[PDB]
């Protein structure tokens, strides 16, 4: 198990997905045209996980870029690292999806999906041992949300034994394109609960607050939020992209993180938060990554309990000190980790730090406090749905009110299920 | 002589085999290409070391070893590494997809598709043997392959070679170094399915070995390299009598007869001394009395537990180096008057001693210091059930909530096999308690 | 303290000292491996039937 | 910020040690099935000693010494004394005792039978020491605390648990005058409150009535019996060089005969303290047994005697 196939869908999907390929291409010594001008052999040892080798020792991202309009994807080709992506993997429609889940899932996107699956199958075939798929998308618009979840469903049909990962950007009124976002998100969460093994919940609420409160950006752009997203994505893929004892794969992650199959919504965290000169001591990384202020999902982990945790330290540091500090927070806050999964915190260290920082920590948590996120979206949803507001946009593409009711019910069930283990 | 086949399954089994076979080669004077200058019968022999090595007409000495991993990366390091020419490609078996820390994936799913390839390569070695005794199996309790694929192999080895002895070398899981949360499920699952098929099993608790490395070798944070090099000295102590001239534990049946009167209770506690740092400038060499006494300290055991609050059914002192009978008896005399060494009413309170004059060999540029004398005590004490109770509690905790169970079921297994396995262990713990009080 | 069965050779010596006296078949196996492939294959059919809906 | 768990709800002593610990700021309590504790305050039956000291990052301490039951069950204490060379069959301070399973007066116990006709049978002390005015029997209770280093700490306040009915040679069935237990009595508190005479008082009585002191006539022999019993089992129970550590509180019960000779009746593995003496004892447990292992931001005598021979 090595090769992953990456798909990015919609405005958000392709914006954050572009930053991901920018960040990791720098980490693996690949340049804006595709050539390797590195220095360490550790950079190329598992370059195969995310890149294909090409004619002339070029490395080509195993990346499929999907949108229902060409706006965002002409920007990706324009932008700093655009010329690296394989041009056949740009698969785009013309009319877009108007922030409408139904258009993504049932009408506009249905027209386009079979072409995306031909590129998926192309990349899937020239793979020694495919472990799975990761998708970047938001849940709030129509393409990345509705079409994205349509893809997932199709990929599962054709490759029912491979892993499915999402980086799924959850919406907030604090960073809001349209009033129908809670609808779109609730329709997609219903899909994600059934058809993914792992989902990283990137809440835009949490990114806005990190940007505002902790980084002193008064007027935060999507660029400022995506700076935080690509550093988190860099962190939660480190163990796949580098060595050397942890034979870490997506299946192993799924097995150890997910005690119950529907409860696979991970809260990510990063330390230190940036946009420095003083490197952080291991105690500080350990305090910071576990801090609510450093979570990429707007949930207080003190309101819930940690089912499982996976922590990843980057830089040159004492592993003695890393165990000591990781054991200190467990022993000093033991009520917040479930007694009925012994040794639920697993920690790893990797010598290569990220660009900029001498040392950093990335956190992956399956906390029951994630319910707060689904409760927040369940509330915004009901505010509108109890008066059937804005529904005509969805019923005009053939959807029924019963489908909204179903979806509202699955999410509220998810919330009940997370609440069940907080009290056990 | 009668030949022995070593089988190494999973990362843990394979890396520990590497460490053992390296050490075996240094001990017998065999070199990385397979040449053994001191051997004069070229192309064959029935010497003690031939139990573990075969010979080619070119003069190469070849392990009676099979390495098996469901994924290639760890066995690739044997293929491309310092002892690459030592092994024959057909001895080294790899898949493409590991068991993902899941007993049931390694046993039922990925197991099924490779069991016939492995048993065929085992038969290729068995058919070079004039009188096979049986098997030494190396594996982890906690890995998906180590647990899951091992237990299917043990089931088949009983069917295909029913008259032969099977010894287990087993790594009991330790949270300090453990890369998975479901090892308690994997360990109880494999222990149940393997119990009737193993004749004698030596548990090694990574916790114990890791603390031995911190405390006695001054290693800040022990790697697998550190743990394994220490484990191979212990393994080597135990298997030396199969590879050298002597009259104790000369075949695999004698391990069972000396160490295992009641056959389900077949988990002997290994204790080992002395472990001394190669970076220690000044070391006062320890005597027979001192190191025989070190064998009744819990801090030197392979599993942490308290033999004082238990009973022995057998003890075996395996000395290496400058030791003579009368020094051992004088040490045994002293120790009996101090310590709590209560035996079971039906067994003779005694010790079977074995001494080999050649002192322990150590890997050059390794962590262990060369010593004038070392000893490995093999005692079947009821105190080792402490290890089962801990592992059983951790299983109870997770299983009450059905946590992670769905991953196993999804590979075809039945929720029933969990409580079935756990009831056998419940019975196992109750057997130890009868004998022990 | 009686020191019985003393055997010596040039590479070592051994003795006892006494302080005080007192399997399923190839059918059954290939069967239940295949019953777990039944249930694996049922589970996957139910998935593909649900996806067909 | 040390952590602990409580698993005996009946311990009056360790209810108070629990309360004293919380009211500090540096000790948090946890739920009984959390593994991540420094201190266990464990259970009387089936304490899982084989799960302690396997939590990386925590030092673990427990308030029982595994194996100490060999001193606290009566049947095994008789067996330990008869069989151990350091307190032989010719042990001058233990009542001649025998074990058979389910001046020649005896007692039987583990419902109690004092007779000559008829578990453990034990010689009955026909001529015990009697307190005047009263003409009445008593037993002494000494509290002893063994820490993690096997220091043996005798607590300076013992207690006489008195009888309050004149003692009778010819009449054995009347239990209020022969059995001096604090329960069996409830003249319950005629001569002293609750049938308890502490040491300052009992010393003065001896001074006045017998022309001696408690130290010389009784306490030297108590200190010798405690030190002899615990040093005997030390190799079998010491937790020096072990992966978890133990302390324990014991209650030794004594009888003084008419010529001032002390006899060991029984050792108790889960004793309760006397009402007055809780605060002073439970504080000293924290000082000596617990805070020695887990330091923060005397009332005992230490029993040690290295005579050279
Ligand atoms: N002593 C020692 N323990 C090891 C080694 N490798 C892994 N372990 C331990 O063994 C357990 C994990 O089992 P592994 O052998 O890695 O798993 P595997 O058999 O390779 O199976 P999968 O990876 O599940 O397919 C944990 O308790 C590890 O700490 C090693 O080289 N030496
Ligand atoms: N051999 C003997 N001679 C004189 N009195 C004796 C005796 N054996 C027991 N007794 C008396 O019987 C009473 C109770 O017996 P014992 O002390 O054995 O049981 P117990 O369980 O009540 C003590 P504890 O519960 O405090 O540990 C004591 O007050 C003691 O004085
Ligand atoms: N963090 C982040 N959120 C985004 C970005 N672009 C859009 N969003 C959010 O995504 C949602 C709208 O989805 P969008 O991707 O534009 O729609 P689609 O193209 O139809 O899939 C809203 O919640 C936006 O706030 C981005 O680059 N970063
Ligand atoms: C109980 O938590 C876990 C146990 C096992 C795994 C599998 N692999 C993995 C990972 C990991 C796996 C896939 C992708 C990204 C990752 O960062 N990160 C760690 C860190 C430590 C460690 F021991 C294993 N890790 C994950 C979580
Ligand atoms: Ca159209
Ligand atoms: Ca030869
Ligand atoms: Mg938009
Ligand atoms: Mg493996």
């Amino acid at each position: 198990m090595r090769e992953i196939v990456h798909i990015q869908a919609g405005q958000c999907g392709n914006q954050i997905g572009a930053k991901f390929w920018e960040v990791i291409s720098d980490e693996h010594g690949i340049d804006p045209t595709g050539s390797y001008h590195g220095d360490s052999d550790l950079q190329l040892e598992r370059i195969n996980v995310y890149y294909n080798e090409a004619t002339g020792n070029k490395y080509v991202p195993r990346a499929i870029l999907v949108d229902l309009e060409p706006g965002t994807m002409d920007s990706v080709r324009s932008g700093p690292f655009g010329q690296i992506f394989r041009p056949d993997n740009f698969v785009f429609g013309q009319s877009g999806a108007g922030n409408n889940w139904a258009k993504g899932h049932y009408t506009e996107g249905a027209e386009l999906v079979d072409s995306v699956l031909d590129v998926v199958r192309k990349e899937s075939e020239s793979c020694d041992c495919l472990q799975g798929f990761q998708l970047t998308h938001s849940l709030g618009g129509g393409t990345g949300s509705g079409m994205g979840t349509l893809l997932i469903s199709k990929i599962r049909e054709e490759y029912p034994d491979r892993i499915m990962n999402t980086f799924s950007v959850v919406p907030s009124p604090k960073v809001s394109d349209t009033v129908v976002e809670p609808y779109n998100a609730t329709l997609s969460v219903h899909q994600l609960v059934e058809n993914t093994d792992e989902t990283y919940c990137i809440d835009n609420e949490a990114l806005y607050d990190i940007c505002f409160r902790t980084l002193k950006l008064t007027t935060p752009t999507y660029g400022d939020l995506n700076h935080l997203v690509s550093a988190t994505m860099s962190g939660v893929t480190t163990c796949l992209r580098f060595p050397g004892q942890l034979n870490a794969d997506l299946r192993k992650l799924a097995v150890n993180m997910v005690p119950f199959p529907r409860l696979h919504f991970f809260m990510p965290g990063f330390a230190p938060l940036t946009s420095q000169y003083r490197a952080l001591t291991v105690p500080e990384l350990t305090q910071q990554m576990f801090d609510s202020k450093n979570m990429m999902a707007a949930c207080d982990p003190r309101h819930g309990r940690y089912l499982t945790v996976a922590a990843v330290f980057r830089g040159r540091m004492s592993m003695k000190e890393v165990d000591e500090q990781m054991l200190n927070v467990q022993n000093k806050n033991s009520s917040y980790f479930v007694e009925w999964i012994p040794n639920n915190v697993k920690t790893a260290v990797c010598d290569i730090p990220p660009r900029g920082l001498k040392m950093s920590a990335t956190f992956i948590g399956n906390s029951t406090a994630i319910q707060e996120l689904f409760k927040r979206i369940s509330e915004q949803f009901t505010a509108m749905f109890r008066r059937k507001a804005f529904l005509h946009w969805y019923t005009g593409e053939g959807m029924d009110e019963m489908e909204f009711t179903e979806a509202e019910s699955n999410m509220n069930d998810l919330v009940s299920e997370y609440q069940q283990y907080q009290d056990a | 002589m009668r030949e022995c086949i070593s089988i190494h399954v999973g990362q843990a089994g394979v890396q520990i085999g590497n460490a053992c076979w390296e050490l075996y080669c240094l001990e017998h004077g065999i070199q990385p290409d397979g040449q053994m200058p001191s051997d004069k019968t070229i192309g064959g022999g029935d010497d003690s070391f031939n139990t573990f090595f075969s010979e080619t007409g070119a003069g190469k000495h070849v392990p009676r070893a099979v390495f098996v991993d469901l994924e290639p990366t760890v066995i690739d390091e044997v293929r491309t590494g310092t002892y690459r020419q030592l092994f024959h490609p057909e001895q080294l078996i790899t898949g493409k997809e590991d068991a993902a820390n899941n007993y049931a994936r390694g046993h039922y799913t990925i197991g099924k598709e490779i069991i016939d390839l492995v048993l065929d390569r085992i038969r290729k070695l068995a058919d070079q043997c004039t009188g096979l005794q049986g098997f030494l199996v190396f594996h982890s309790f906690g890995g998906g392959t180590g647990s899951g694929f091992t237990s299917l192999l043990m089931e088949r080895l009983s069917v295909d070679y029913g008259k032969k002895s099977k010894l287990e070398f087993s790594i009991y899981p330790a949270p300090q170094v453990s890369t998975a949360v479901v090892e308690p499920y994997n360990s109880i699952l494999t222990t149940h399915t393997t119990l009737e098929h193993s004749d004698c099993a030596f548990m090694v608790d990574n916790e114990a070995i890791y603390d031995i490395c911190r405390r006695n070798l001054d290693i800040e944070r022990p790697t697998y390299t550190n743990l394994n090099r220490l484990i191979s000295q212990i393994v080597s102590s135990i298997t030396a009598s199969l590879r050298f001239d002597g009259a104790l534990n000369v075949d695999l049946t004698e391990f069972q007869t000396n160490l295992v009167p009641y056959p389900r209770i077949h988990f002997p506690l290994a204790t080992y001394a002395p472990v001394i740092s190669a970076e220690k400038a000044y070391h006062e060499q320890l005597s027979v009395a001192e190191i025989t006494n070190a064998c009744f300290e819990p801090a030197n055991q392979m599993v942490k537990c308290d033999p004082r609050h238990g009973k022995y059914m057998a003890c075996c002192l395996l000395y290496r180096g400058d030791v003579v009978p009368k020094d051992v008896n004088a040490a045994i005399a002293t120790i009996k008057t101090k310590r709590s060494i209560q035996f079971v009413d039906w067994c003779p309170t005694g010790f079977k001693v074995g001494i080999n004059y050649q002192p322990p060999t150590v890997v050059p540029g390794g962590d262990l210091a060369k010593v004038q004398r070392a000893v490995c005590m093999l005692s079947n004490t009821t105190a080792i059930a402490e290890a089962w109770a801990r592992l059983d509690h951790k299983f109870d905790l997770m299983y009450a909530k059905r946590a992670f169970v769905h991953w196993y079921v999804g590979e075809g297994m039945e929720e029933g096999e969990f409580s079935e396995a756990r009831e056998d262990m419940a019975a196992l713990e109750k057997d130890y308690e009868e004998v022990g009080v | 303290m009686e020191v019985i069965e003393l055997n010596k050779c040039t590479s070592g010596q051994s003795f006892e000292v006494i302080l005080k006296p007192p399997d399923p078949s190839l059918e059954e196996i290939q069967k239940k491996l295949e019953a777990a492939e039944e249930r694996r294959k049922y589970q996957e059919a139910e998935l593909l039937k649900h996806l067909a809906e | 910020m040390y952590t602990f768990v409580v698993r005996d709800e009946n311990s009056s002593v360790y209810a108070e040690v629990s309360r004293l610990l919380l009211a500090t700021g540096q000790w948090k309590r946890l739920r009984k099935d959390n593994p991540r504790f420094n201190l266990m305050l464990g259970e009387r039956n089936r304490l899982p000693f084989g799960r302690l000291g396997h939590e990386p990052g925590l030092v673990q301490l427990v308030n029982y010494y595994r194996g100490a039951d060999k001193l606290c069950r009566k049947a095994s204490l008789v067996k330990l004394i008869k069989t151990s060379p350091e307190l032989s069959e010719s042990c001058t301070w233990f009542p001649e005792s025998y074990v058979i399973y389910p001046g020649n007066v005896w007692i039987a116990k583990s419902g109690i039978l004092i007779s000559s006709e008829a578990h453990v049978i034990q010689k009955y002390l026909e001529k015990p020491l009697l307190l005047e005015p009263g003409h009445r029997k008593f037993d002494i209770r000494s509290w002893v605390l063994v820490d993690h280093l096997y220091n043996i700490y005798l607590y300076r306040e013992g207690v006489l648990r008195t009888s309050s009915e004149p003692y009778n040679s010819a009449n054995f069935q009347d239990k209020t005058c022969h059995l001096t237990n604090h329960c069996i009595q409830k003249n319950y508190g005629r001569y002293e409150e609750g049938n308890e005479m502490f040491f300052e008082e009992f010393n003065q009585y001896l001074m006045d009535a017998l022309n001696t002191t408690l130290e010389n006539s009784i306490l030297l022999q108590i200190k010798h019996i405690i030190r002899s019993c615990l040093m005997c089992i030390e190799p079998a129970i010491s937790t020096k060089h072990l992966h978890y550590q133990s302390f324990q509180l014991f209650g030794f019960d004594f009888m003084v005969d008419e010529e001032l000779k002390v006899w060991l009746i029984e050792v108790n593995g889960a004793p309760a303290c006397a009402q007055k003496l809780y605060a002073e004892l439970c504080q000293g447990i924290v000082d000596v047994a617990i805070s020695s292992v887990f330091p923060l931001a005397s009332i005992f005598i230490k029993l040690h005697h290295h005579h050279h021979h």
